[PDB]
């Protein structure tokens, strides 16, 4: 061999040497997307987590692990190209603002869109229900009933096995459970199984919110390699 | 009389089965050769080997034709068996530290074929090299060589015990953060995860219970006596049970991965018609 | 205002579009082909090659 | 007003399509029964690149069929020497989510694009020897989708905002917009005239576009889902479009209206790379189905079928001298065809 | 780009000394160094190699034991361990990168250059060593080769240095293939063992000494050099 073709192949070597030492942190870090209309509150969510740009990368640390969280908030209301991308990562961050009743059906409609995908059919939503604070005042002063948009609450039975948190009114724990019971339907019809949605209950001044994130995160892992191990 | 032999052909043969239908899943589906598939395929391997030596080995020790059928024979035999008993410790205990590393530490998730298979391959020259005594054969000798066998068994024993126990712990801890109110497939899910940790407990004590019986076997025949002085009854029926467990473990371990993924029960019914 | 500015803007893409010199697709066809047989002998794959040149 | 604006625009698109169903008197299909078959296309892979960490997603062939660029979701453009397998530079992107690559004629430029919305084309012949982002233009509102190079400054590039422009290296700023498309602009390439370039976007329709007058030409709507892929042919005059639809069809601009529609039953998923051989009669379009196809420009048959990829064939090219295919995929493993 | 060698003096036979070049102005870490000394009124001549990560190093039968060569990445500085030294390695050595990989130019920069008061190989062959011509005519200069530098992958690992007086070699021609920045008037062609460097139009400041240098093999071998007197 000559010795410029042996020089080559050893620059080659190191760039190989290179792309495999970046391949231990790619593959260490995990990917988590957030998506959400413009009323959810994400960007406070974001803001909270302190643990034309159409990509906003926000990374965090949490239990020495990081968690790379992608806001795509800067690009056109479709969604069926640039999404398909974002395949293969850990979870999907979604946020619906579950206080304001008149966009929770489009909400609920997002959901399910992002949900049935074709080349998402393999990965977990992550559903925070942002604005609880705001849900229960609204659903306490009575102003504004949920029945009006959703006649199925009207015949809605607060769950039994339910755990209501203390202090909590029962419109309030009602009301939320609905919504809770309305997301997980959308996302069990038509759901294989392969992939399952986190649901969560998240405020506004809630400090544990990021370690949500990181249990959803690390069941997903868990499952996918339960998966390729051939044990599941 | 002596009915013992069909249940050790129906074993023999339903093992082997087995484990030439897993090796072709494993062959013909791309899906399963991944990185984790190719420890499972070695262990198929390993049993393999065990059972059609063992199979020769039966019929040799036996009246069917006189002391032996030749002292080379016999010998490359026993090496290529404790070969593959070696071998299948091995790669149980290291299919067992992956689960381990996997269920365990999940964020540590890597993986590259090879960096495995180099480690399969060390496994199998490290059953080659302690095989090697056989390729020779005082008592201290048999005596020793006994003994550090049944440290070879009591290591990985004890090592694939503890990681077991530790999966299922993670498992059955693994079912208070993944929520549980509305989700019916969740609930499939936290089934299936104490599914599977009760099947590790299982493979635990049908390894130790299996392999536990041919290893007190043989020390009985080293340790406290060395002479043949005389047959006896109960050492037909004792060696021809502690073989039969013996081949269990060898025969059970593809069925422990059939009765755990669905997909791999998919894999190995279509095999299982098209063979037919 | 922006709504007749976007259709006059389109009513005149119309039209430019519409005024566009065009010709039998037998001709096209037929052309098209006399390139395949041009550059036939030199289609990367169309042809094997021995490996001293790979 | 509104209504009689809309009255003229219905009657402008039934005249064109009577114009265009008039000059409809025979189908490629019944000109190119008469030729030789070209018979099966038993195509080996001779080199695999093992350097890509995530999905390859872009790739292009320069003007030498030797070097090699494409691009991964990991943020990493690697010059792959297709001959020797080497790997001549490594370009760590600061937007991991890169979608589009393109190697400059000259040889000395590199550009990129995606999810960011902002194209930085790298200098391979810098001075000081490491590779350096030479101009970071940026303008567009949407992801980018495709980007090539016209020449040594000039750079046209397409973006989800359903606009084209054409952008000035040395200046940094757009001369000129291009407009017209309703859905995200999804392909684009270029002619060899250089003159003329065609673009798809999310809409099931095709504009030929100008690069001096800031004005399409022509437009196709003969599609039935978004256009995700395609290919100027060899000579310029015609070029085959790639759809969700898994049908490829071949659109001439001389003719104006689709040639041959390549279809079958047992293809339902859809197509995401398009592209032609030298002679033109070899069609390479690429398909979800973890394999890409190979499609008689002429007969309309399939030519052959390329199973080396094990994942979804997201982007595949022909050398420009016509020697080798080259074929990237989500499996981050490219397979090189011969 | 700067190369900046430093080190250089006086040393008596049997002595030690180090020579330090400082990489500035680019990738130190992606360019291998080359280290090619020049006798007093004598051509040029390769000293040692180090690749990139220093994976790769080689050393002149000439020089090989005595000298060693090392470099400091973080640092972006070269150094190059002398050891008994001999009254016969007095020289001026220059300190070259190059980077490999296709389409590449080695030896494209050369140092500054330090001096050093002391006290098979493919060899090449010029034409003449000197050639006296006036300004604005066409110059040829040639030289042969005893092994073919044609490899089977077609290049030619040919190579051509231009050392005006006072100044360290510049890069003519790395292959016919032009190196940057010089003019167009330059042009190289040759067959498997003869070459020809020509000069379309020379200029007054084209003159000085060419020098040529094979690469089909590390061992190095510059050409005798040929003067162009104005």
């Amino acid at each position: 061999l000559s010795a410029e073709d042996k020089a080559a192949v050893e620059r080659s070597k190191m760039i190989e040497k290179q792309l495999q030492k970046d391949k231990q942190v790619y593959r260490r870090t995990l990917r988590l997307l957030l998506l959400g209309a413009d009323n959810s509150g994400k960007s406070t969510i974001v803001k909270q987590m302190r643990i034309t740009s159409g990509i906003f990368e926000t990374k965090f640390q949490v239990d020495k692990v990081n968690f790379h969280m992608f806001d795509v908030g800067a690009q056109r209301d479709e969604r069926r190209k640039w999404i398909q991308c974002f395949n293969d990562v850990t979870a999907i961050i979604f946020v619906v603002d579950s206080s304001d009743y008149n966009r929770l059906q489009e909400a609920l409609n997002d959901f399910k869109s992002i949900w049935n995908n074709r080349w998402l059919r393999t990965i977990s939503v992550i559903l925070f229900l942002n604005k609880q604070d705001l849900l229960a005042e609204k659903v306490l002063a009575g102003k504004s009933k949920i029945e009006d948009y959703f006649p199925e609450f009207a015949r809605y039975t607060t769950p039994e096995d339910a755990t209501p948190e203390p202090g909590e009114d029962p419109r309030v724990t009602r009301a939320k459970y609905f919504i809770r019971k309305e997301f997980v339907d959308i996302s069990t019809a038509s759901g294989d199984g392969r992939h399952i949605c986190y649901p969560h209950f998240t405020c506004s001044v809630d400090t544990e919110n990021a370690r949500r994130i990181f249990n959803d995160c690390k069941d997903i892992i868990l499952q996918m390699n339960l998966r390729e191990y051939n044990l599941v | 009389l002596c009915a013992i032999y069909i249940t050790y052909a129906v074993i023999i043969s339903v093992g082997i089965l087995g484990n030439a239908i897993l090796i072709k899943v494993f062959f013909k589906t791309k899906s399963m050769q991944t990185v984790p598939n190719i420890f499972i395929t070695s262990l198929a391997f390993g049993d393999l080997l065990l059972l059609l030596t063992c199979v020769p080995v039966d019929a040799t020790h036996y009246l069917a034709e006189g002391w032996l059928f030749g002292r080379i024979g016999c010998k490359v035999l026993s090496f290529i068996r404790l070969t593959s008993v070696g071998v299948s410790v091995f790669t149980l205990t290291i299919l067992s530290a992956d689960r381990y590393k996997a269920v365990v530490k999940p964020l540590e998730r890597q993986n590259a074929i090879l960096k495995t298979c180099v480690k399969a391959g060390c496994v199998w020259i490290v059953s080659m090299i302690f095989a090697l005594p056989e390729a020779i054969f005082k008592l201290l000798q048999e005596i020793h060589s006994l003994l550090c066998f049944l440290v070879f068994y009591i290591i990985p024993l004890s090592i694939i015990s503890v990681y077991y126990s530790l999966i299922a712990r993670t498992l059955y801890k693994s079912t208070l953060n993944i929520p549980t109110e509305e989700q019916s497939h969740a609930r499939k899910q936290i089934e299936s995860r104490k599914r599977i940790a009760r099947t590790v407990l299982v493979l635990v004590a049908l390894f130790a219970l299996c392999w536990l019986p041919n290893h007190l076997l043989y020390l009985y025949h080293s340790f406290t006596s060395q002479t043949y002085v005389d047959p006896s009854a109960m050492h037909f029926i004792f060696t021809i049970f502690s073989r039969v467990l013996a081949f269990s473990n060898s025969c059970v371990n593809p069925f422990a991965l059939y009765w755990l993924s669905k997909s791999f029960q998919k894999h190995f019914k279509a095999q299982l018609f098209c063979c037919k | 205002t922006a709504s007749i500015a976007q259709a006059r803007k389109l009513v005149e893409q119309l039209k430019m579009e519409a005024n566009i010199d065009r010709i039998k697709v037998s001709k096209a066809a037929a052309d098209l082909m006399a390139y395949c047989e041009a550059h036939a002998k030199e289609d990367p794959l169309l042809t094997p090659v021995p490996a001293s040149e790979n | 007003e509104l209504d009689q604006l809309r009255q003229e625009a219905e009657q402008l698109k039934n005249q064109i399509r009577d114009a265009r169903k008039a000059c409809a008197d025979a189908t490629l299909s019944q000109i190119t029964n008469n030729i030789d078959p070209v018979g099966r296309i038993q195509m080996r892979t001779r080199r695999t690149l093992r350097g890509h960490l995530a999905k390859i997603y872009a790739m292009h062939w320069g003007t030498d069929s030797r070097l090699l660029v494409s691009a991964s979701q990991d943020g990493k453009l690697i010059i792959w020497d297709s001959y020797t397998t080497n790997k001549v530079h490594a370009i760590p992107l600061r937007s991991s989510w890169v979608m589009t690559c393109a190697y400059a004629p000259s040889g000395n430029y590199v550009a990129c694009g995606g999810l960011d919305n902002i194209c930085s084309i790298y200098n391979l012949k810098t001075r000081e020897g490491n590779v350096r982002v030479s101009r970071e233009l940026a303008g567009h509102t949407g992801y980018l989708s495709c980007c090539r190079f016209l020449d040594d400054n000039q750079i046209v590039t397409s973006s989800g905002d359903t606009t084209c422009a054409l952008w000035d290296i040395e200046t940094g700023q757009q001369t000129t917009t291009f407009t017209g498309h309703t859905g995200d602009v999804m392909s684009l390439s270029l002619a060899p005239d250089t003159r003329l370039f065609v673009s798809g976007a999310c809409d099931a329709s095709a504009k030929l576009w100008d690069v001096r007058e800031g004005m399409c030409r022509q437009t196709f709507t003969g599609h039935e889902s978004d256009i995700n892929a395609i290919c100027f042919f060899p000579n310029g005059n015609a070029f085959a479009t790639g759809s969700d639809d898994a049908t490829c069809r071949l659109f001439d601009l001389r003719a104006d209206q689709e040639l041959m529609t390549y279809s079958h039953d047992n293809i339902i998923c859809g197509i995401t790379s398009v592209s032609f051989s030298k002679s033109g009669r070899l069609l390479l379009a690429g398909y979800d189905d973890f394999n890409c196809n190979v499609w008689d420009a002429l007969k309309a048959d399939r030519a052959g079928v390329l199973a080396g990829h094990d994942n979804r064939v997201s982007c595949l090219g022909v050398t420009d001298d016509g020697m080798a295919v080259a074929t990237g995929s989500w499996d981050s493993f490219l397979k090189i065809w011969n | 780009v700067q190369l900046v060698e430093s080190g250089g003096g006086l040393v008596q036979p049997g002595g030690s000394r180090k020579l330090s070049c400082s990489a500035s102005g680019f990738a130190f870490s992606s360019f291998g160094m080359h280290w090619v000394r020049q006798a007093p009124e004598k051509g040029l001549e390769w000293v040692a190699y180090i690749s990139s990560g220093s994976g790769t190093i080689y050393y002149a039968d000439t020089v090989k034991g005595r000298f060693t060569i090392s470099r400091d990445d973080p640092k972006n500085t070269l150094f190059l361990q002398m050891t008994s030294l001999r009254s016969e390695d007095t020289a001026m050595y220059y300190c070259v990168r190059s980077i490999y990989y296709y389409g590449s130019s080695p030896f494209d920069f050369w140092g500054q250059g330090t001096t050093l008061t002391v006290s098979a190989d493919i060899v090449m062959t010029q034409a003449t060593s000197s050639v006296p011509v006036t300004p604005g005519e066409s110059v040829s200069i040639s030289c042969r080769s005893s092994k073919s530098l044609l490899h089977s992958n077609g290049n030619t690992y040919l190579y051509w240095f231009l050392q005006r007086p006072g100044q360290s070699p510049q890069l003519l021609i790395y292959r016919s293939n032009l190196a940057s920045g010089v003019p167009d008037r330059f042009s190289g062609s040759g067959s498997g063992t003869a070459f020809t460097l020509t000069i379309s139009r020379l200029e007054a400041e084209d003159v000085g000494v060419y020098y040529c240098m094979q690469h089909l093999e590390y061992p190095l071998t510059f050409g005798a050099g040929t003067k162009l007197e104005l």
